[PDB]
DNA sequence: GCTCTAGCAAAACGACTTGCACAACGA
DNA sequence: GTGCAAGTCGTTTTGCTAGAGCTACATGTTCACTGC
């Protein structure tokens, strides 16, 4: 032992601490100390220093452990006084000296501006076509045209670069500003013979560049969608696209050729568009090495919907300005669109792609500094400090485990599970854990999404109150969204004038309430005139239904991904009773979940149960996700582990993961814990199980024995409702019924959930009590069987601050083969082999919670792990992970083939009063309409048109 | 001044400096560099004097005024890449470090011309390698079974099969006809000391990564250990005047070839024993990384990398 | 050959004897340096602290 | 800024080197305005950081992509402090980092172990530097208008002397004496142009009077341009032609004999007999070096030599 | 807790002069006058295992209770090696307050005095004690590579006749008073073949601080730092000063002088000589004699002594 | 842009002044 | 009388802000003598 002390302490402190040392140690400085002593001696030394010590106490101990090296053995107090080896700063100061706000990790911003520049200069070229002139400036009967602009521009552009061509070449082409020759134009390809010319994809047509530019712009309406859907043609995708793909028509010859016709020239005369495209081709040449990366670029997922997203944002935002003089040559004959209101010309061609190119150049500047100026929530009280009641003592666990990996998760990514079970508050839960993983230094921004099917203004307000939120941090969106026929009417209005572009970004059946500042968005230039998406990005935290994300991976029309995919691509994720999705509609979920990784979003899983297949596959799309992502952010090379993490009543815990198999070892033995730990508590609840041999739904439609104990579908639910009303009850007994189901208006659905929340010897004093599927998202309870899930969260709500089930479910009682179809995967393909009903006595989580014709849970299982892990499971083969396995993403065939809300589709309820034809917690829709409109400021009808929708079967 | 500054001969400065997220700068005379801490901004010395090589990471920078001084001390810059990765890499190129030698000082002449005079001849070449390969050889041996040190803090080995190992690969190196057969013996003499060092560690079953992707502790631990071998080897080389360039054996898939064929004499016998070590301790890179350069400050690493090259150069006559 | 330097000085000395020492050792105190260093080093610091004492 | 066309070589100062969406971006008190967006980013191009700048470890990434040698220099350009080492080019290396590795080297080993190829070069060393003195003592005038006004006939007549002993004498012992005498004659003309008095060449910085003290900087100033010149080839300093083969840094000192005679000296009497400051010498002698194109010559003489020694 | 540090591992020993001795700000401390100015200076009472206190030098009450606690002994003694007091023929080379608030082990002391009442066992006890002191300065003087470094070159046949002839004296010895004459012949042996093993010339050992020339300066100026070893070592052990076995029929406290000899012959004397040879001045002598006294971990050899003694006796 | 120099102000630091308690809690 | 503690008050140390300059000082060779 021989020692070296040093003393960094402050006003009353470094009196104390001399007071201590020096009966130790001589002093040698005016703040060292210098002597040899025994180890027992330093350990009392240590220990008296450590029994008083001022937060300004800061004490360092250094070993001479021999000839020329020395050592570190504790520090006493504020450890920050010292860097890890013991040293102490020179000189500090508050000055901000290192300037890191100067520059940005986004490692391929440049590429992007380019090829969104280069794309933006010939997007709208095709509009140069004699036939679309001809509609222009045509105010009479409205005809289709033979092939949308697009694909017109992209045979031009194809035609300009020349089969075979090396990128150098028609970049240098490009570049040189002399060439104005047009004799290209004979090379052209015109789709108009009676032969088909090959995709210009092909191997033999065009290069990695020019592939990636000319899909950029044939998809700046619609995603390509063909026909050929098999993975032999998914892997190389790019390719297999031709004209059908992209919306072509039958129509008259003659109309083609006035396709293909161009009496007033090409672009090319205009002096800025030539020199433009010059300067940008000579800047893309210039750049190092891009030629080389060309071929991996087209294949980058990142690269091109990034692109994509800031194409269109341009050029809606262009072709919703007033026209300018300035830009171009006034005197252009040709013109891009024309006016909504006055019916007239409005932008010169030219102008409008020399405006859009200028636009997204700005926004290629701004982006990056989107994660910076946006509005954020910081320094909420509610989440941070402790909760005192144990009850809810696990959730400080929760947020003591994030706050213990924030940095890692900040670096690499994060993939949490919040596993616990019901009535846990886990929405506060949730909250913090995301809470945490943001920033303390400049606050957090999240989402928090569910399956409904649409959220109402009730839940959000819950959410609001639950988090102790005002109406400026979070924000609430209603409803769902539209379908495809409104889309296609608006087009039909619309393409008219071309300006397809200017479909509203958000279906005005959306609304949005959020009150704060809407001026400050960094965004405003662009969109300000659409205040719901500026509204709903400003919001530093919002709530909604998972419906309202999906337009990012399936908007396969309009420009509807923009506001979710800048909601991904600057916020978090959380989703919540994310399983009560049905089985076809996990795959959608699990291509948003990857885009979440791909575009540097942190995903919170959130349920009472979770099968183990499912969140593997969701797991390997989210790894997948990063590991591209991490090509263009952060520090280049690292290699991809996500931080993994487990939530519960019981624990919490996290590790780092690299792959699927490590994964689900962690997450399998987190599972084991659960369940043998929760089989430790005490049950409590007990499950039991009719004389109805009748074919009849009237007459078979048409408690007692709970009370003296102690004290799937909306059609049958509404006809035994009347067969009860008919009814009545029994001798003795007082019936108080609560009807309340999904195809109530929004604004009833609010009213009747408000009074419920309230209302469910100081019980009999409350008002209402002494005057006297969508649930799953009591004394006694009576359930239809649907499914194990809805078994459970059924049974979670009893006794949660005596449950019997029917035997069969009233659509095996019809004799249906695969009964459960509707409200489980039972399918023609996959049956049981009858419907006729040791877990009665423990109703737990467990048997689904874990994987092991008879056993409906077995089924969901090898459903769940051939759709979503095998790579050849039975019937037809389209697994989810073709998603980023391939280049699919560059068309809208996934999309298609595995749709979202898939089968029979609503229309919302042009007056057709023809068409109609005409208790406890019950809600008058006038009186409440009355009063929201008031606390809404709307007239009557239209707070019914906000608020009065249902979707209803046509 | 230049002078009065380059005093403590090189292969005896202690100190050698991994930094990440700051600015390096001039303060008042003095050569410093900035950390961002929140609160403050904190300045943190640098003895330029005591000093052999600066490896800067991500987030970093550097001001011209540093560069003078570093340079009069005679200091390696090197920027590289994020704890433990190249700074570049794409396809199957690879620029672990990028190097700034100081050149305002002179350095000697005669190891040079030694060097210059025998490089342009393969065999003569060749007979450098296998010298070098059995100065690696012998240091393993040395290092191995005859440190106190190593073998109090854990790391038991198998004399016996180390021995015959190490039999064996001699003969082999004497052996090799040409490169080709000289690495495929690199190879297979690299991968048996892995065996050996891991489960001679407890740590079981081990496999090593390619090109810094490795994800458990021991892989991490490897390809960040390199660096600081690089780093000592840059600096052997510079301060007998050989440039970078004149590689012997790693040159032909690798820019500045001879800081790598030199990092190898010490790649193995350091760093290998105690990267395996912090990885059973479940310690972190902070803290790996001392433990190594203790370990190469006790083994005078930097004086056996510069004797050998003496020798080499000298050898070859 | 293991060292440990303190400081006494005071006012523009301190500045000086500051802008010595901290090119030869990392600073542990206030005043205060430690590192190992060969003989020739030590005679070197000695003499430049000489040159421009106070 | 371009400071030297032969070997595409940039001084860039008073900014910041960073990279923002992935390209290298100067951040100066000009903004878009500055001359540093027009610099070609590629393998042939060579960066000199200069006074007042910095360079962040991104952008050394982005250059490494790009392969570009990177080195930091002092104002103006001319003390060259540290820089990335260039490859060599041969048959047995060959990574493929798009570095342009320069092949000077193994022509100038090819020949630096003959001595009588040695001398020969030497020679042809000394043939540059009388010639590059009758050039700029007698050919331009600017030094005439300036004031160093001196005479011609003695000029040449010593000069032309020099040059017909050059072609003689066995050995490097006799080409260093000859240069030393033409040296003195020289030192003579030009104090007597100057009327500067009687001057006495001291060494190792001995002297006091400010023609010594201005020759001393002029000579550094010089040594680093030299250095510049063989970083920019690649040949290691120890190399020398005519230095001893001891000579630390010898080569260096070899090439920046070239210019002394030539572009300093009568530039520190003429700032001498002026009064300048030290400052403004330095000012002179920097716009003196960029004037006549004196690193492009020296990077011509080294390639000539070696081209020559073949 | 102050007394965790076990004595013999302690650092320091103090020797103190013009100065006061006091508490300040919890500490203890002692300052000296400097001119215009005084000057506060740290005492490590935790670190220590005495304080001699010379010339001029005085103390408050707060500063002996702090001691106390941390269990330091505390000398008064007179200035650079003269005795505190001294009559014609009285000496009191040092005046000791030991701390009585803190309680020593109890086995020691009940043998000690088991054995202490009876001459026979009192002689067993001081050839025990002889025996000890020519193993150790055979042992410093022989096996120790510093010293021979520093340059002490001595004759090793000639010491090897000296000691062994002075050990087949103490044998059949037959009573104290012969045993004293006879260590004092060995003290003369010693001085001697030191001096002309030192290039002293000539050297007379003079006595009780009369001498003037260096070696017999610096001598008596060590006889003190063992005497402060010796007697934190009894202290430490629990045994009373007064119980000696050979010097106390003159000395007070005498068996402080009995266990000091352990230490004076074989340390003290090589320092003292080579420092005369150097020419080093007083302060210089004593640091390296402390230094020496640490590296040897003297005061352990002490306390093991006397442990050994008490064993041996018991039987 | 980077660093050095000069002048300022705030804060930390250590010595002085005064009023007063008079201590230290197993066997 | 000795020492503690609360309050004062003169330095002394650090960082902040403008404003101004923009360095870094020999280098002819070979070999015999001198330290660890």
């Amino acid at each position: 032992m021989n020692i070296l002390l040093v003393s960094q302490c402050e006003k009353r402190a470094l009196s104390e601490t001399r007071r201590i040392l020096d009966q130790f140690a001589e002093r040698r400085g005016e703040r060292t100390w210098q002597t040899p002593i025994t180890q027992a001696g330093l350990d009392t030394l240590r220990r008296l220093l450590k029994k008083s010590a001022r937060r300004n106490t800061a004490v360092a101990c250094h070993w001479i452990r021999g000839r020329d090296h020395s050592e570190l053995l504790w520090i006493v107090g504020d450890a920050s006084r010292f860097n890890a080896q013991g040293a102490v700063p020179t000189n500090r100061t508050c000055r901000d000296i290192l300037r890191k706000e100067d520059e940005n990790d986004w490692h391929s911003a440049e590429d992007i501006r380019l090829l969104t520049v280069m794309a933006a200069l010939f997007h709208d070229i095709g509009k140069a076509s004699q036939a679309f002139q001809a509609k222009l400036r045509n105010r009479g009967k409205p005809m289709a045209d033979a092939y949308r602009h697009e694909w017109v521009s992209l045979r031009l552009f194809e035609a300009f670069v020349g089969p075979g061509s090396s990128d150098e070449d028609w970049l240098r082409r490009l570049a040189d500003k002399r060439e104005t020759g047009d004799a290209w134009l004979s090379q052209l390809a015109r789709d108009d013979r009676q032969s088909a010319p090959p995709g210009p994809f092909q191997k033999s047509r065009l290069p990695p560049l020019a592939q990636a530019v000319g899909w950029l712009i044939v998809s700046h309406h619609r995603l390509p969608n063909g026909d050929h859907r098999g993975s032999a043609s998914l892997a190389r995708l790019p390719a297999p696209i031709q004209s059908q793909w992209c919306g072509a028509r039958d129509a008259d010859a003659k109309e083609k050729a006035a396709c293909w016709q161009f009496p007033h020239g090409l672009p090319f005369a205009s002096a800025h568009w030539r020199a433009r495209t010059a300067l940008c081709a000579q800047s893309m040449l210039e750049r190092p090495g891009l030629l080389a990366r060309g071929p991996a670029l087209l294949h980058d997922s990142y690269v091109m919907h990034v692109s994509r997203l800031i194409l269109m944002l341009a050029d809606h935002h262009y072709s919703s300005l007033p026209a300018d003089s300035r830009l171009g040559d006034p005197n252009f004959p040709l013109h891009a669109n024309t006016d909504r209101d006055s019916g007239k010309l409005k932008q010169r061609l030219d102008e409008h792609l020399l405006g859009v190119a200028l636009h997204s150049r700005k926004l290629a500047g701004t982006l990056p500094r989107l994660e910076r100026q946006l509005p954020r929530l910081a320094r909420h009280k509610g989440f941070t400090r402790r909760v005192e009641q144990p009850r809810f003592r696990w959730q400080d666990k929760a947020y003591d485990c994030a706050m213990a990996c924030r940095e890692q998760a900040m670096e690499h990514g994060f993939f949490g599970l919040n596993l616990a079970s019901t009535g846990c508050g886990k929405t506060l839960a949730n909250g913090r854990i995301l809470y945490a993983l943001a920033d303390p230094q400049r606050g957090a921004r999240f989402s928090i999404a569910l399956g409904l099917r649409s959220l109402t203004l009730q839940t959000g307000q819950a959410y609001r109150e639950r988090l102790g939120l005002g109406d400026d941090d979070l924000a609430i969106l209603v409803g769902g969204s539209a379908a495809r026929e409104l889309f296609e009417k608006q087009q039909e209005r619309l393409e008219r004038s071309g300006s397809e572009s200017a479909q509203e970004l958000l279906a005005e059946n959306s609304h949005v309430h959020f009150a704060g500042t809407l001026e400050d968005g960094p965004l405003r230039e662009w969109l300000g005139r659409n205040s719901a998406g500026n509204r709903l990005l400003q919001a530093p935290i919002l709530a909604c239904t998972i419906d309202h994300l999906m337009p990012a991976s399936e908007s396969l029309r309009g420009g509807h991904q923009i506001a979710p995919l800048l909601r991904l691509m600057t916020s978090d994720l959380v989703l919540d009773e994310v399983d009560d999705f049905d089985i076809d509609d996990l795959p959608a979920l699990s291509r948003l979940v990857h885009w979440a990784g791909l575009f540097g979003s942190r995903v919170l899983l959130s349920s009472a149960t979770l099968p183990p297949a499912l969140v593997q596959g969701l797991f390997e799309a989210y790894r997948s996700g990063r590991e591209i992502f991490q090509r263009h952010r952060g520090a280049p090379g690292r290699a991809t582990e996500i931080r993994c993490a487990w939530f519960d009543e019981f624990s919490s815990q996290s590790s780092a993961h690299g792959a699927v198999t490590s994964f689900s070892e962690a997450h399998a033995t987190f599972v084991a814990q659960r369940l043998a730990k929760l089989e430790q508590l005490p049950p409590r609840r007990q499950a039991q199980l009719v004389h109805a041999a009748g074919e009849a739904r009237p007459a078979l439609c048409r408690m007692a024995d709970l009370h003296r104990c102690h004290h799937a579908n909306i059609e049958p639910l509404i006809e035994l409702a009347q067969a009860i009303l008919a009814q009545g009850a029994p001798e003795g007994l007082h019936v108080h019924l609560c009807v309340y189901h999904s195809r109530h208006p929004l604004l009833v659905r609010s009213a009747i959930e408000r009074q419920l929340d309230e209302l469910l010897a100081a019980l009999f004093a409350r008002p209402t009590l002494a005057k006297a599927p969508v649930a799953e998202v009591y004394d006694w309870a009576i359930v239809e069987p649907s499914s194990m899930r809805s078994i459970i969260q059924l049974a979670g709500r009893i006794r949660r601050h005596n449950l019997y089930l029917l035997s069969r479910n009233i659509r095996s009682l019809e004799g249906q083969n695969p009964a459960f179809q509707r409200p489980g995967f039972e399918t023609p393909d996959f049956p049981l082999d009858s419907h006729d009903l040791a877990l009665l006595a423990r109703i737990d989580a467990s048997p689904r919670i874990v994987e092991p014709r008879s056993r409906l849970v077995d089924l969901e299982h090898r459903r769940l792990r051939a759709l979503m892990l095998a790579d050849d499971p039975p019937s037809s083969l389209l697994g989810v992970p073709l998603w980023w396995q391939t280049p699919a993403s560059l068309s809208g065939a996934l999309q298609t083939s595995q749709p979202f809300r898939a089968g029979a589709k609503e229309r919302c309820y042009s007056n057709q009063d023809n068409l109609l034809r005409n208790t406890w917690g019950t809600v008058n829709y006038r009186e409440e309409l009355v009063a929201m409109a008031g606390r809404e400021d709307l007239d009557l009808r239209q707070c019914a048109m906000r608020y009065g929708e249902v979707r209803l079967r046509e | 001044s230049p002078s009065e500054l380059k005093t403590i001969l090189h292969s005896k400065r202690a100190n050698l400096y991994y930094l990440q997220h700051c600015r390096v700068l001039v303060n008042g005379g003095r050569v410093e560099y900035v950390t961002d801490e929140g609160r403050h901004s904190h300045y943190w010395n640098i003895p330029i004097a005591n000093t052999t090589s600066l490896l800067l990471g991500t987030g970093t920078s550097i001001t011209q005024a540093a560069m003078r001084e570093l340079a009069r001390a005679g200091v390696l810059v090197g920027f590289c890449g994020g704890g433990g990765t190249p700074l570049f890499s794409a396809n199957e190129v690879d620029v672990e470090v990028s190097w700034l030698t100081p050149q305002s000082e002179y350095r000697p002449t005669e190891y040079l011309q030694r060097w210059v005079g025998f490089w342009f001849d393969e065999e003569k070449r060749l007979v450098a390698a296998r010298h070098f390969q059995r100065a690696r050889l012998e240091r393993i041996r040395h290092s191995w079974l005859e440190d106190r040190v190593l073998r109090d803090a854990g790391f038991a080995v198998d004399a016996t099969a180390l021995a015959v190992a190490v039999e064996d690969s001699a003969r082999a190196l004497e052996q090799a006809p040409n490169h080709e057969h000289l690495l495929t013996e690199e190879a297979r003499l690299s991968k048996r000391l892995f065996k050996l060092a891991a489960q001679a560690t407890r740590y079981g079953e081990f496999v090593r990564a390619k090109r810094g992707s490795g994800g458990d502790p021991a892989n991490r631990f490897l390809d960040h250990g390199n660096y600081l071998a690089y780093g000592l080897a840059a600096t052997a080389t510079w301060v007998l005047g050989i440039p970078h360039g004149l590689a012997v054996l790693h040159g032909k898939t690798r820019r500045g070839g001879l800081v790598f064929d030199v990092a190898d004499l010490i790649k193995d016998s350091l760093i290998l024993p105690q990267a395996f070590l912090s990885a059973m301790r479940g310690d972190e890179e902070q803290d790996f990384r001392q433990a190594c350069l203790d370990n190469l400050s006790r083994a005078q690493a930097l004086d056996f990398m510069i004797d050998t090259l003496k020798d080499v150069a000298q050898r070859s006559t």
